[PDB]
RNA sequence: ACGGAGGGGUACCACCAGACGUGGAGUCUGCGGCUCAAUCUGACCCAACGCGCGCACCUCACCAGGCCCGGACGCGCGGAGGACCGACAGCCGGGCGCGCUUUCGCGAUCGCGCGGGCGGUGGUGCAUGGCCGCUCCCAGCCCGUGGCGCGAGCCGUCUGCUCCAUUGCGACAACGAGCGAGACCCCGGCCGCGGGCGCCGCGGGACGGCCCGCGCGAGCGGGAGGACGGCGGGGCGAUAGCAGGUCUGUGAUGCCCUCAGACGCCCUGGGCCGCACGCGCGCUACACUGGCGGGGCCAGCCGGCGCCCGCGAGGACGCGCGGAGCCCCCGCCGUGGCCGGGACCGCGGGCUGGAACGCCCCCGCGCACCAGGAAUGUCUUGUAGGCGCCCGCCCCCACCGCG
């Protein structure tokens, strides 16, 4: 029901304006026609998903996957900040990624010695690069010659 | 006096519309107009079979139209209903390129 | 947000007037022929209409005191309701005939209809095309020309190209029919300008020492 | 893609013959550049730009390394003698 | 041109390695045959068979029956002492002043004969234009000067190496050009600027560029950094040609035949859907990698909602406002043609429309079907397959088609 090109998802107008000067970061993630915001700030560990804890999130199987970044850099730096993701887009799979994308970004753009960041790209690449890096393929468009991309109708020739 | 009025431009060409458009903001910087607000694109598409008759391999065309709308409400109480004019005159005016206007 | 249904009405009232010019050049270019009419043009105006013609001479179409004009300016107002006065109808004249197609393709039309030959008629439109500037051109003849069976030769000389997005503006394509004795006979034309308004064709490369 | 029609050849060489000394063998940016420039030539499009700067770049170190046929770099000068 | 001749190349409409199927059952649909008053037709290997964009009326051509001339325009004749056209009532007729028995009305808008028109989903696509398909999911085609031959013809246009590619390097009685190919246009992926009701306008970026090997070379193999690495998906598409299809798309059309008991146009019913039979494209299933019940939850082309009745389908009012299946979780069933499968059939309630033969909902009944033989089709990344959602035609109707 959300595009993620909306100018209210960028933005985030849900979030009230006062409060709203206060996180001043803010990042993108993205799979597949999926799009996700985060607004970052200082905290004391804490995330959130459409006004959802990330622990209480629907891929009680993929719940790991999203929490990889987490353990793979240490557990100081994520309490030392906090965030509020919304996410918008097609299926469930490709926002989880979306979601794990922004928070590394996110994370990772929060540092100041860029040297640090660089250490922390080498260290994170390392374990998988769609973390850091948007995936580019996207569906492909149909022919009519048949009911699919490069499948053809069956031919009789008889 | 004041009026808060509306202008509306429709276009089958990216080129005049995008062209209509930079000479009146040009022409407008005085009475307080503003730009555009870009809206989405209408896309008309009709399929239809290549041939007259039912033979050979079955093949299709692909017509479409793009309709392109620009639309400046800017004036409002910056122009009075005679200054209107002043504004949709010295603009170069193009064969093809309705704009109406509305308060 | 807002409501979709309202700017349709701008939508189809572009859509509406796009049809009405079409109308018109079907009935120009089947009335002025003796104009040398080549396209027409409109402006829709919210106080009335002003419609701009391409012929060749348009002093013909013209006519003494613009009464053949305004004789027409009457008649279109009651095909589309639109009060007359208000449907005013400006000429405009086209210089480089050669450039045209139709123009060439109409006067090869009246030749053929005289029993001019046809080898002839195609050879002269040809040397006009090249006279006025021309990279090339090329012409056909399609039908019943001499015996029963039915066979198509074409003229030409210069390069003409057949492909691409440039083959939707310097190559200018008309074609026509001619209802004579034995049947129909089909002409179709074309010309490739490719100095058209200084617009430089790709795949093109000039270099300075 | 390793298409390279007549043009690209033709093009790339009577600009290098044209104009040598604004330039280096192994760069593509200067190279884009110096076409890009009025002077030496004009471009309608971007990808035939490139492509003749590439070409421009091989043609050029594969003149640097030895002296190529074709190309009229102003060489009698050490043979001269 | 061909070769069950030789030498080089190439492609999932070729194969290897594999996958998903079809052909097996029931059904939707089209096709031949049988039937009828008619079951209107075109197309028959690839290059005909959900294709000629949804047949209750029209569409509509076919079948059984009925009104009208809407016979333009010129010559002769007649005509207002009345040319032509309508109607109450009653019968016959499906019905109509169609027709029959009287008796009123209107008035030159003409009528008769001769010439001559208009019109026709009537025929010829093997008389034609135009438009498509195929040869062709190719890479080929021609010009001026010159030279070789009496000549038809040859060289140019390659018995070498590369390229997906007559794409290129290097030679040669050839030299010099052009079309086609590529270049080009649309879409998407990354970045910048501006602007902004609604994410939409202009630009940058990637080029076999860098390293290493080889190769005179063109270019081949590997490794990097980078959003993307070597033709990412579509459009356009050369010369020449087929007795390919279309006269049933047209104020596109030549020649024939229809032309006042009409093949003209309009109305009432019926048919195009009829069924012992052969097959082409599809749909649903054969179950535990499952069916049922409750709950949670995310798309895009794009897009309209509240209250009250009714199990539901739907309905009465009144306003401008808005997104699903698979999937996940908790439970029941527990290998039984069983709660798998829902064809067929019997009451009933509603919608569309002038009119159900059409379409929905409820209860009940509960056919084959246990992975389908000889044979055969499509396919290399967001692909196959699985799941659903919008538009086309459309008064209602999608197992179809474009997305």
């Amino acid at each position: 029901m959300a595009k993620g090109n909306r100018r209210d998802l960028l933005e985030r107008n849900d979030i009230e304006v006062r409060e709203r000067d206060k996180y001043t970061v803010h990042t993108l993630g993205k799979k597949k026609n999926s799009v996700a915001v985060a607004f970052v700030k200082a905290g004391k560990g804490d995330i959130l998903v459409n006004n959802v804890p990330l622990a209480l999130v629907r891929p009680e199987i993929l719940r790991t996957k999203v929490s990889e970044p987490i353990m793979i850099l240490g557990e100081s730096l994520f309490k030392g900040l906090d965030m509020n993701i919304k996410v918008a887009g097609g299926g469930h799979v490709s926002q989880i990624y979306a979601v794990r994308q922004a928070i590394s970004r996110g994370v990772l753009a929060s540092v100041k010695d860029e040297a640090a960041r660089s250490e922390l790209r080498a260290k994170l690449v390392s374990y998988d690069r769609q973390l850091v890096v948007s995936d580019p393929r996207r569906c492909e468009a149909k022919k009519f010659g048949g009911r699919g991309a490069r499948a053809r109708r069956q031919k009789s020739y008889r | 006096m004041h009026q808060k009025y509306t202008i509306i431009v429709v276009g089958k060409d990216l080129k005049l519309v995008e062209r209509y458009v930079k000479s009146i903001v040009k022409e407008g910087r005085a009475f307080g107009i503003s730009g555009p607000c870009r809206a989405p694109v209408r896309r008309l598409t009709i399929t239809t079979r290549k041939s007259p008759c039912g033979e050979g391999t079955n093949t299709w065309h692909r017509f479409e139209l793009r309709m392109y709308k620009r639309t400046f409400w800017v004036t409002c109480g910056g122009n009075d209903i005679s200054t209107i004019l002043s504004k949709t005159v010295v603009i170069p005016g193009i064969q093809v390129t309705v704009e109406v206007e509305e308060p | 947000i807002v409501r979709r249904d309202e700017e349709n009405v701008y939508y189809s009232k572009y859509l509406n007037d796009c049809i009405m010019e079409a109308e018109l050049h079907e009935f120009f270019s089947r009335e002025l022929v003796d104009a040398g009419y080549a396209s027409c043009s409109l402006c829709r105006t919210i106080d009335s209409i002003c419609v701009i013609i391409q012929c060749a001479e348009p002093e013909v179409v013209m006519g003494d005191n613009h009464y053949r004009l305004h004789k027409i300016e009457y008649l279109l107002a009651g095909r589309f309701m639109c009060d007359p006065k208000n449907f005013n109808i400006w000429v405009d004249k086209i210089i480089k005939r050669g450039l045209s197609a139709e123009i060439m393709v109409d006067n090869l039309r009246a030749k053929l209809e005289e029993a001019m030959p046809i080898r002839r008629a195609a050879y002269s439109i040809i040397r006009t095309a090249m006279r006025a500037g021309a990279a090339g051109c090329e012409v056909i003849v399609a039908g019943k020309l001499r015996a029963q069976r039915a066979r198509a030769n074409k003229f030409k000389e210069g390069c003409l190209i057949s492909t691409g997005h440039p083959k939707r503006i310097f190559l200018a394509e008309a074609t026509r029919h001619i209802k004579m004795r034995q049947g129909v006979i089909g002409v179709k034309v074309r010309i490739y300008n490719p100095n058209i308004r200084g617009a430089v064709m790709p795949d093109k490369i000039e270099i300075g020492a | 893609g390793k298409v390279r029609t007549k043009t690209i050849k033709r093009a790339a060489r009577k600009i290098v013959e044209n104009n040598y000394e604004s330039l280096k063998p192994k760069d593509f940016q200067n190279n884009k550049a110096i076409c890009s420039k009025r002077n030496v030539a004009i471009i309608p499009s971007k990808r035939l730009r490139n492509k003749v700067a590439g070409y421009v770049t091989t043609l050029m170190n594969r003149v640097v390394k030895g002296p190529v046929h074709g190309i009229s770099l102003r060489l009698q000068e050490e043979e001269r003698e």
